[PDB]
């Protein structure tokens, strides 16, 4: 046993491994895993068909749009003018009021990072029979602002770059967007529920009808037209960020509407229980818990003077329950720099405490107490289901 | 009053996300509320199939001392889409409310630090299993989906 | 924290500091925009 | 003494080695032994005998089971249908509750896993005679649900898989089951204390008598056939979990029935005390400790309205003692959101007690206080031993 | 799982890694960049022009003086006599307290460093037509202190070290200042907000007009000079310190006079709030938070004996308010060891308190109580607007 | 400066160091020693005579008995029987209550080892003049319970393993106890004071007059007889746990009788004092300390009903000093859960509150607050000597 004289090492603690690396570093953990060195294999039967890629995705076509195309189009007539960035879209008659959103697979991937670059790519497939002709430009304008996004023409159109194509024999085929922006990369067009800092595309696709369609009598005048995006074999992105998207698979949301009141964060649920400094627990007061002083605490009603008010709750199935269900109450600062919310039997004797407080009588007067719920009514003592909404019951005093 | 041997609460341990909560309308969890979904859920929606581990790095409140055990239990199958949840177990009944043996398990010590890092191994008997929400149909396509189950229990 | 245990950490300090991370390569060459002496500044006074 | 300006390591602390594992991981620990390199070591003459192994174990024949086989059989008559799991059963007559059951040491080891897979073996032993001739069918049908597990007969039985056999000079054999599954694995057929998750076998076994048997009048007419399970040279498991079974060395069990009462977990043994809060100490209360405001808590009464209840205990033996034992009991919220236990010197005080706070009164009401125990009668102060039941005396008010 | 009976390393945890270093020392960090071995890169085109570095700015001539050189000016005449140190000013006519001054590069980025040596450089530009002809000498005498720095002439000036120049026909020229110290550096000129510890340049230039001009009188008698301060190739600081320079993007500052009152640091903003300590919270106390006992606490006033005083604001904008904005207060100690804040309808009601309390009257008594704002005020109970300045209304008593 | 972006590392602390430990094991250390690498040296002429060693020791003779031998003794005389163990004994006539023993320095670091194996020898000196003969028997019986410790003779003994000695010319030999046990090893004979898991000697050695001593008339008929006790080569220990054996140092011991009474653990030294929750310190009560709370500690009296008990010090002169000794004292519970013990002027005040408190009545009555000791009488304050015993003064209620 020779001491070991010799200066220790001297280092920094830190209470957590990287969250955001995620490549060329070992990353220690505490495995369930039985194995010191076992792994996950893969069964030749269970292998892994896809090599997840950013370009593997990025090259597969999403139908994105349908453009209908009739013999009666004038030869100026647009049929569609959707924004030269991944982010195309298709919406739903979802009728919910978030609605939803068909996306090429490139717009959904290209979704999760702040910048991309380079070509895409437009399949269009005119489902027309050889007998059906036509010709059409497929323009691109660099730079357009939305107020110049109106003003254009085939014409205007055929000042910048574009493809004329005629339908005829082949009755599809693939432009290919071009990527011309100042800027290397390009900003995502939206973002996460955040407005500000959602820049719009650099530039915009047309399509015009260059020359009206000229059915034969035996087949139909509208022809269908499908247009497919995919991204091009230069396409990128670089800069991960929150996907500006949602699955469909709960398509549920929250306003945070101020009007409806109800308890404090973390203070839910809360059950009618007693309090020593509460009347010395010989009523019943709200607690989101059972150890002393976990009175639940409630947000101040802003009251206009002159007035009162009392809680009533807009369930009396998510009300706390001693006796009974407490669907009324009225809530007032404890006096520690917080505000109890008190049990009451009725909107009345919430209300006449109203006429107390709002009064300026406190809840130490026997008017107050009187209406004050006894300790014995707590029975159950069953606790408010959440932390449910509590209707203001305002009312002049 | 959980006994020391009660899990405070399991879950199933799915790549493809549970299933999301946006949470009372009383209590949004506003990040599912607003920042709806996330990332690798939203990948995961790009396939039909799955083979793999997971990491966890579950967070402690800090507050607490108490020493922390975590089981993980293969042999739960889930069973619908619906409580592919966090759940509260309470008073016990099966051993699936208790910390069991045989299953593998960890213990942090909150004192020490307040931050489990799990890493949990694929077990099924299966070649991959399911990776959309899950309806369940066969009966055994029900082990067919999450790794298994994790719980996690205060002494 | 939960709004019951965020009261403790009202009013606290939180520093910060910064350093460039090496990496970091500044450019094109300006002249100064005039300064102010610091030990000029005003005293306190009693 | 140079300077160590060099900067530290920054790791992430932790506060116990994995349990989980256990292979190619070296363990650091602190050792008792007194050498820092020190280890067991076993003496040629206390050399292992045994290299525990699953495989050494799972080739080991147990006796599963004990089938009688009588002359008079039919040659369609069924002997068995056990299934084709591990998971065989041999029920003893526990005339406990839980029954103890007997296992195939391979059922045994299987227990502990969640999944297994491979053949099994069937060692038949037809306990007979030479003279005693027959025959029988030993079929195997793979997946039966519980449903077909009926309309069985050999004949069904083979059109899967089967094997007959002739008893006459060799009177035993080995059968050996297929596993036969949609699954490379297969899922254990209980589990622990938790019936779902529980999948029945794959598939079952049968054997029907294919030939009666024909003895000759010199020998008796039934013939004793014992079957032994084993595992099959492809037999194996993976997956370590929760074992399904229990040693019979201590088969008792504790319900869980809610139906009794008695304190709140943690808060056992409790001793008859004073508590400052409570009567100033003037009168005794049930403290778990001696810390001040360890009054021991207990669970809340569901006393249905107009009514009253007090506790009794069913064990006076195990009663806290004061200068009394305590069998009675008024269980009260403390004001501080938890039930008090209030010890009383009969089932009578605790009643007109419960008749007081049923009746609303409260327990500052001298009323209650005459009821209260005087803090003098503490005596010893003994502990109530463990955690006893008490009766829960309702009573109408 | 061999154990690792071997012992433990013994260290010493330290919470950071070291600030002022940063050289030849690898730096340990939670990157957010998503690569473990990222790092940021520069494209061809984004490659750093400029190597940072002392030398690289200090050799860089800045404007410095800007000398008016008339014809009429005597041989003796003095042109200027700026000192030999990099720190030479060029006061702007800011209008504002805090005047700003241009500075030379040099000047400035030797601002951040305590020492400096080497020479310095002064190009001089005499913005003349060649017809103009002049002579002027540019001398420089080490080791001037201010008493000596008058009693100056060129020709004290020749004693020492100088030089001649002859405008003709070259109009411009170089200066090379030396550098001659009893000191291998030379300790900054300033510093920070601290006015010891700020030594005085070595030794002083001058310039005196050596030839009076003699212009034709086809050109202007006067001519412009313009002098260039840069740092010398000898030229070099060292440690890095406080720089005695502030940006003039925020010519902004504080006087910490004292005569303004207000609350304690850390104790804003406060709001009118209500505390049980304090009448049972029945009135009114500024708090600066809401969990109990955040009351805001307050500086003690100095009153003179036989008289009184009370808070009132200057700005009722900034004030706290509750049922109304307080702009009136009354500081008390809180019997606490801390003065508390109390809040008062009006100037009166706080001078009939302090008539109290200053009149040793108590906070209990009531005709304080009858002064304190009752908790029903508190209303939205909102937060006084950082920590505003209270005027102090002084009365005799 | 790179970033270290590489993962920490993820140990566990532990806060010391292995004890039991202390072999190949570098054993990390604050040294005071000035040096780094600096060790104790040995001059050579310091060297280490002793290489310290189990059998170092072992290999060494005591005297452990000494044998009478007379003439008239029978030739089947026993001469003595002492076990075949390291652990003999050699009783010291120590009057003190814990009598002394000699052991042979084998049985002393035998003592030191759970458990011990191999041969030990006992050399005979048989202090005799060479005219003296006589003969002898030293036999040795394996495996002897001490019921048949008893019905030897040298007859049976001569069934085991013995030798036969000649005393003539040489008058003294050494005889070596074999090991024979089942046990590879043997437990040690003793222990820590802890009688079970104690086990005895495996066999026990003899040693009779196998010739009766036939001395010349001109020498004595008694011949001493010596026997040295010492390890064999063969002899051994293994395991190190508590020696079952305490230095002569300081034969002194402590029984825990209980008869007596003082304060609890940790509550001493103790001193008159005071306590605002005792009757608003206005009167004294021990205190184990100064900050508040303080308050010693006592044990529960057990007092049968209808009586009282006070208690009254064994000695002034450990008694806490008030103003006053304080020899008398009355124990109640402090109502916080535990028993404050209460000065008292005399055993007479004591007496008068145990018929107060004993009947019933309250600290809180004036009764016990007369007898209670006003807080003035604290003096110095001085404390308790050490936890000295208080008599338990009892009387009929």
């Amino acid at each position: 046993n020779p001491s070991y004289q010799q200066s220790p090492r001297h280092f920094v603690p830190t209470g957590m491994h990287s969250l955001a690396l995620g490549t060329n570093l070992v990353e220690p953990l505490h495995a369930l895993r039985l194995d010191a060195a076992g792994t996950t294999q893969h069964p030749v039967g269970c292998a892994p068909d896809e090599d997840m890629t950013v370009s593997s995705i990025a090259s597969r076509y999403g139908l994105i749009r349908r453009v209908q195309w009739k013999k009666d189009h004038a030869k100026g007539s647009l049929l569609l003018q959707l924004d030269a960035d991944p982010f195309v879209e298709q919406r739903i008659e979802g009728t919910n009021p978030i609605s939803l959103y068909w996306f090429a697979p490139v717009g959904v991937v290209s979704s999760m990072f702040m910048q991309w670059r380079g070509s895409l790519e437009y399949r269009f497939d005119i489902i027309a029979s050889q007998f059906h002709t036509g010709r059409l430009i497929v323009g691109y304008v660099p730079g357009l602002t939305a107020s110049l996004q109106l003003q254009m023409d085939y014409m205007k159109l055929k000042s910048s770059s574009y493809v004329v194509f005629d339908l005829q024999e082949s009755n599809s085929f693939t432009f290919e967007v071009p990527y011309v922006s100042y800027r290397p990369w390009w900003v995502r067009k939206y973002g996460g529920n955040y407005l500000p800092s959602s820049t719009d595309a650099p530039s915009t696709l047309f399509m015009y009808v260059q020359v009206p369609l000229i059915p034969m009598e035996a087949v139909s005048d509208t022809i269908d037209i499908n247009v497919y995006v995919r991204g091009g074999s230069s396409f990128e992105v670089c800069v991960p960020v929150q996907p500006s998207l949602g699955l469909n698979w709960n398509t549920d949301f929250i306003l945070r509407n101020d009007e409806e009141y109800r308890a404090k964060t973390g203070y839910a649920p809360y059950y009618a229980g007693v309090w020593h400094s509460f009347n010395n627990s010989n009523s019943l007061v709200f607690r989101w818990g059972s150890a002393s002083d976990q009175i639940a605490q409630w947000p101040t009603i802003s009251v206009p003077r002159g007035e009162l008010a009392f809680l009533r709750i807009k369930d009396g199935k998510q009300a706390a329950v001693g006796t009974q269900p407490w669907r009324t109450m009225v809530v007032w600062p404890s006096g520690h720099g917080y505000n109890i919310g008190i049990p009451t039997y009725n909107a009345e004797r919430a209300r006449q405490l109203a006429q107390h407080l709002y009064g300026g009588g406190s809840l130490t007067d026997e008017k107050a107490k009187q209406l004050f719920v006894p300790a014995n009514q707590q029975g159950p003592g069953k606790v408010s289901n959440g932390n449910p909404v509590w209707e203001v019951m305002r009312a002049p005093l | 009053d959980k006994d020391i041997d009660h899990c405070m609460f399991t879950f199933p341990c799915l790549p493809q996300g549970l299933a999301l909560d946006i949470g009372s309308a009383g209590s949004p969890h506003e990040i599912f509320n607003r920042c709806r979904d996330g990332i690798i859920p939203l990948i995961a929606s790009g396939y039909r199939f799955y083979r793999g581990d997971l990491r966890y790095k579950i967070v402690f409140p800090s507050n607490v001392n108490s020493n922390i055990w975590v089981q993980h239990r293969p042999d739960r199958r889930l069973e619908g889409w619906s409580a592919a949840k966090i759940v509260n177990c309470d008073a016990v009944s099966t051993g699936q409310g208790v910390y069991n043996h045989g299953y593998a398990s960890h213990i942090q010590i909150t004192r020490v630090n307040n931050v489990i890092e799990l890493e949990v191994p694929f077990y099924n008997a299966t070649c991959y299993n399911y990776l959309q929400a899950f309806n369940a149909s066969s009966a055994a396509s029900s082990y067919a989906v999450s790794l298994g189950e994790i719980s996690v229990g205060f002494q | 924290a939960t709004s019951d245990d965020i009261a403790s950490i009202v009013n606290k300090p939180v520093t910060i500091y910064y350093s460039i991370g090496d990496g970091m390569q500044f450019s094109q060459w300006v002249g100064y925009q005039p300064m102010m002496i610091l030990d000029q500044l005003p005293a306190p006074v009693v």
